[PDB]
């Protein structure tokens, strides 16, 4: 159909659809687009004809793995649908979609109840005070009980959840719904949407539903006399109730329930009407706090095309022919083609908190550690995403989302604004991946481009963390889970031509002397030039942890020439650095070396010879005693339900974990604080999601180093 | 009747010319391969610049045989040479074009890609 | 970076770079491509690692012998650099590339003066109105005099040649160039291009160059008040001046001079800018006049992707794996895969003109002289050739050159158009070869496939002509020179396995009678079938050349049977066909046989008998007088420069030649009317071209026969 174009931010809606993995979100989006006229017939995820599930990975996994955007205009109101994956491994994409949205939509099926991942998704949506609306789908399923799921929703997320539309079906294929506020029964039995008054088969239940909905809304209505009036017998006007419901939903105070038949197309039209009326506008939505480049807080801009230019890229995609396709979320100002705009790369200062080992701020890619970058780029032709097709856009007003190609250095999450007024929207919450994945490149040609490919990968996916080990010299990919790790590996192996092989993550270790010992170092070599002769008799004794390297001089009579003692010290330091345990010795710290005697030659004494003699003496002293191996430990804070406390505690008991305390996270979850050695945490996430029906959520942070038990 | 140690011409773009039959897949101690039978082979001759080189173990399907083969209709087919097509594990050709005719037995063995790409199917 | 794929022909440019053999065309192409970012580092011709220098013949000859195409992207504008051979033996490939491109680049060395081959190539570029931009390369040479080359180009190639950019260096490695129109000096001394204001050491010279360039450009502009403004002291705007320079260069009026330092990368970026802005556009360039399939001309077609489908091949070759690499140049309409295009063989009628004597129209190859055929073939995969590897092309808009595989009947230069509306463009005028060579097969099986081998080679090589001689019973291959002959023989022995050995080419020859005589033929053969015995008496007289064979019978009383008169006749015809001068008797011509007497037998008369009787009578008649040999003198139209007419007079004097006139062909060359024996014309073309340095063109046409001197 026609390209949905909006000229005022009020007429634009940006709602992110969320839910469980495979909740039929893609089918719902296809049905809505067909109802919008863009698509002639509804696509099917199984057939792969859907607009949303167009990427290779989505069809390969037969489930949403990456988020997509669709644009629709209905009743003169444009809606920017944001379908997001429903699996925990892709939580960061869902959060990014939430940030770029002014509302949250939950697509759930009546035949299955609310799972714990859906509850955590509701919590995540709640902790931005986002408005949430409940959409029941898959009503064609035989086991689809709208009443049971509705109840569960009403009981779980407080009394603020009350249904808004009452379906009337046969229990197999819902033929239509009853409008509770409008007292109108919508019918689709003949294949046409017909709105007619209910015949009275549900009139008592309908009246009950209106009463409950009115009492719930009217409380949230500012008119406290409305409650009296309704309880006094006065019939509150339908338009007034509608407006009060719209305001309350814009206040993120109510969570209505609307049943939808994605397959049959039942309820799509009313659903679009509810999106266009009851949903908050970006002007109504509490726009995110906009910050100045230098960290000084700035007053948030009103959502208007005439205001100061303010936009934000929220997705980065790589295409072999088109190039980078960056989706830009605009909040204030107007974007016009060929204009030069300022690219604020997250200004990492706002994202430098925590980050564990990787200290991830934005776009990682250690050669690009932190983003914090500023650059002004001239944009090309504005476009809107329609699958792989890009509908050209004349101008981009505030409050809308657009796709821009050929962007050289634009990245996901970057704040776009006028170059004269650089701005910085508050960045989204980035989940920290805690599944390290060490890999090894197949060739140095791949390795050289590995930095560029990983930088671009983190530009596309801000949730992936990449850390290159400085001690073990291993490149390690931190991922959310099995699916996310697979996606990270595949995209690196294809989009950038970097052939890598996953290798074992090496946990850094430290070495120190376990006792006092002495070493005799001799370096005699008779080559074709000057002979070499240097002997050092050093004494190494243990030091308290963190004492570092101390040198004590006890040379008597100057047997070691005093010009070569610093060479002995340098050799000792180098030998500590190179390790003292075999061919794979870890750095030696917190030791003291006491050179008390030695031998030298009048002609064959050299600084290098004394360096070698000191290194060999240190090696002999290390071989003259035991060496302490120090392994690191990371504190782990876990949120798990109280019913599984014992299983996780016993699992940590088999994982040598030291329990620190069990803190009540809430009425049903307990925060568990414990420090676990990093070796035990290599596969902790996968086993935990097992030990928890996925409910297992934890964070880790390096604590200190301890010797191996 | 291709069998152990038989030499086969290659009818692909992969760059190999001739392959040697190592094993006739499709059951233990199976002896002969006819049209539409998958075998394991080793490449003996190749384009120097081809993706497939000499000495690498590959998987192929016979598309032409010199020995006559009966059809359910009473008709018989025969060719002048024994030829095979390099395939990957999902029963798809590694090349992009097929040279020469092929027997229609491939149709009932579900080698749709080879059948579609062949200039002639007999 | 991103693969060069432009969505409009205006954002596509194709330049056929020209110059002497090993003039650095490839090297400059590599430098430009690296400037665009396609190649990591610019390859060297000698090393053979470049994209253009990949073929066997190009590497072996250490120069360009077959043209190559590369695609480049610059600021959203596609650039198609087309390296062309620098040797006149492959000037057919250069002519095709010029026909394939809308702009030509003269890659010449600053240490080399403009040779006559360069002047003739400039003339060929000139009388097709093909725009040219002067490029000065090899400035790193110790004898590299940029100013000398500039002045030589300005004096030779008309006053329209004038410097555009002024190089600045230390005389050994040029450190930069000065942008005259931008009044800015670009410096590469520090390893980075730096557009900075000039230091002022040559401000007066720069200003003078700016003034000269402006006044030259204004001359070809539209605003006639611009000259009065500039001469009146008013400073014309930089942007307007630029636009005027673009107009002057595009319209095939101006020839700006560009210094290029390919080795150090100096000037490549500004050359790319000039190509992107000041160079002509495929729509702007005067496209070849289009023709209807059935001989009628058609109005030139616009370079519009939405217009009628129109394209023309520019190279053809066979690959066993990918398929026939048919370089197809798109002019009008959009070419897409799975489309059936018209494969008209140039409809040669429109190119029967020009081509010197050979009527070179389509692919030459006298066995297939003039294609003039029709065909509609479904194309396969659209690919952008990058050396051997082909860049996939999902969509090919007009104004581009692409390689299409699996084209069964495609030949070089064949016009490709829509099946519903077949169209014929104007193909290039090809320099038909004039050096004959004879190839003898080693056996019969190779000769059997030799026909299809030579047909395929002629389709691949449009400039090559293959001739079969029925009189002397040999196949004759005509090549432009020596290197092209080596290339074509290698291709024949390699692409088709034609094992042959070079042999001497034999010219047609005939025999004539020098006197009158009578013959007596007596035959007696009494075999096991029908006894044969016949006697005939004929008379032969010498006749003027061109008289042909004649017979007069004057037998008296029917001595010989009337039924056997045809037998004798045909016997005499066969005997004179077999010759009379020994066992190597050449075909006797222009002789009249006059039968008068003979004897007959009751039973021994027979067809064969009388045949031999007449034969032996012919032998006896020929035995009494002399036989004169005649060689075919062919009219030779010698075209040499007027200063070289004296050389042709001197050498043709030693060639037993007679001069029938020296008509001035044009302002430089002179048509010479002369007839020369055929034996002298086997090597005339090669020596003519060698002495004329590429300025020699000539025609041959058999006129009559002359006796041995
Ligand atoms: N009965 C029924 N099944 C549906 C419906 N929509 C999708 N499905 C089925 O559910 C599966 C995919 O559903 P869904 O998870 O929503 O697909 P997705 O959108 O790609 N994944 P996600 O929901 O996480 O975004 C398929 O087997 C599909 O046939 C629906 O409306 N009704
Ligand atoms: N010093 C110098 N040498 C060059 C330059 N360009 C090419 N050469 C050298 O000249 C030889 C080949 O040059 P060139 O004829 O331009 O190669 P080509 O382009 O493949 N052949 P052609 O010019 O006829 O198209 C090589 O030895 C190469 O190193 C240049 O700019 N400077």
């Amino acid at each position: 159909g026609s390209v949905p174009t909006a000229e005022r931010p009020a007429a634009i809606r940006n709602v992110a659809l969320v839910g469980p993995s495979g909740g039929g979100k893609t089918t719902l989006v296809e049905a809505l687009l067909v109802a919008g006229g863009v698509l002639t017939r509804p696509g099917s995820v199984a057939d792969g004809s859907t607009v949303c599930d167009f990427d290779e990975a989505e069809i390969a996994q037969q489930r949403s793995v990456s988020l997509a955007l669709a644009s629709l205009s209905h009743n003169g109101i444009k809606v920017n649908l944001i379908d997001t994956p429903g699996y925990a491994d892709f939580v960061g994409e869902l959060r990014a979609g939430l940030r770029a949205a002014d509302c949250a939509l939950f697509v759930i099926a009546a035949n299955e109840t609310i799972d714990e991942p859906t509850k955590t998704l509701w919590q995540e949506c709640n902790e931005v005070q986002m408005p949430r609306a409940v959409v029941i789908t898959k009503l064609d399923h035989p086991r689809a009980n709208y009443d049971a799921a509705l109840t569960a929703a009403q009981e779980a997320f407080g009394d603020k959840v009350a249904p808004l539309y009452f379906p009337v079906g046969d229990g197999e294929s819902c033929k239509g719904v009853v409008g509770l506020l409008t007292r109108t029964y919508y019918d689709y039995s003949g294949g046409t949407h017909t709105a007619r008054p209910p015949d009275g088969s549900h009139d008592a239940a309908i009246a009950e539903l209106r009463g409950s909905l009115i009492e719930g809304v009217i409380e949230e209505s500012e008119d406290e006399t409305l409650m009296e009036r309704y309880l006094g017998g006065e019939e509150i006007d339908e338009a007034v109730l509608i407006a009060d419901l719209e305001k309350a939903v814009a206040r993120a105070s109510f969570f209505p329930v609307i049943p939808v038949c994605s397959q049959s197309g039942v309820g799509t039209l009313e659903l679009l009407d509810i999106i266009s009326r009851g949903f908050p506008a970006p002007p109504e939505h509490q726009l995110p706090e906009v910050f100045t480049p230098q960290g000084a807080p700035r007053k948030p801009l009103s959502c208007d095309p005439d205001g100061p230019l303010l936009a934000e890229v929220v997705k980065t995609t790589s295409d072999p022919y088109v190039g980078r396709v960056s989706l830009v979320r605009v909040f204030s100002g107007t974007i016009r083609p060929d204009a030069t705009v300022h690219v604020s790369g997250h200004f990492s200062a706002f994202t430098d908190t925590s980050g564990s080992h990787g200290a991830a701020a934005a776009a990682d890619g250690s050669t690009h550690s932190h983003a914090d970058h500023d650059e002004d780029e001239r944009i090309g032709t504005l476009s809107f995403p329609l699958g792989k097709q890009q509908r050209p856009a004349p101008t981009v007003v505030a409050g809308d989302i657009c796709a821009i190609g050929r962007l050289s250095r634009a990245e996901t999450g970057d704040t776009l604004s006028d170059k004269t007024d650089p701005l910085v929207l508050r960045p989204w919450t980035m989940p920290d991946p805690l599944l390290p994945i060490a890999v090894a490149p197949r060739a140095k040609t791949d390795e050289d481009k590995l930095s560029v490919g990983l930088q671009r990968l983190a530009a596309e996916d801000p949730t992936l963390r990449i850390e290159q080990n400085p001690e073990t010299h291993q490149i390690v990919l931190w991922c959310m889970g099995e699916a996310h790790a697979a996606v990270v590996l595949d995209a690196l192996s294809r989009r950038y031509g970097v052939s890598v092989d996953t290798v074992e993550l090496r946990v850094p270790l430290r070495e120190t002397f376990a006792g006092k010992a002495t070493g005799h170092g001799r370096h005699v070599k008779q080559s074709g030039g000057h002979g070499q002769y240097a002997v050092c008799d050093i004494e190494v004794e243990p030091l308290p942890e963190g004492s570092g390297f101390e040198f004590v001089d006890k040379v008597v009579g100057g047997a070691v020439p005093r010009q070569f003692i610093p060479s002995v010290e340098k050799g000792v330091r180098a030998q500590m650095e190179k390790g003292v345990t075999g061919e794979s010795g870890y750095p030696v710290v917190d030791i003291r070396v006491t050179l008390f005697d030695g031998k030298a030659h009048s002609v064959d004494s050299s600084d290098f010879a004394f360096q070698m003699a000191g290194a060999l003496a240190l090696r002999d002293a290390a071989a003259a005693t035991k060496i302490n191996l120090l392994e690191p430990v990371d504190d782990v804070t876990i949120v798990v339900p109280d019913d599984l406390v014992g299983t996780i505690m016993g699992d940590l008991s088999g994982r040598r974990g030291r329990v620190l305390g069990t803190d009540k996270h809430d009425a049903d979850r307990t925060v568990i604080k414990a420090e676990i050695p990093e070796v035990e945490l290599v596969r902790y996430a996968i086993d935990l999601r097992s030990m928890s029906h996925g409910a297992g959520q934890f964070r880790r942070s390096f604590a200190r180093y301890e010797p191996m038990p | 009747m291709i069998q152990q140690e038989s030499r086969l011409k290659v009818a692909d773009n992969t760059g190999a010319k001739e392959i040697l039959c190592i094993r006739v897949l499709g059951g233990s101690s199976r002896r002969y391969a006819g049209i539409g039978d998958v075998i394991v082979a080793t490449v003996k001759d190749a384009i120097p610049g081809g993706n497939v080189k000499r000495g690498d173990v590959v998987k192929a399907v016979v598309v032409r045989t010199v020995k006559e083969r009966r059809r359910a209709d009473g008709s018989y087919i025969k060719f002048d040479e024994n030829a095979a097509v390099i395939i990957k594990n999902d029963n798809d050709p590694r090349g992009t074009r097929i040279f020469g005719p092929v027997g229609r037995e491939l149709r009932e063995k579900k080698f749709m890609k080879i059948v579609s790409l062949a200039p002639e199917v007999l």
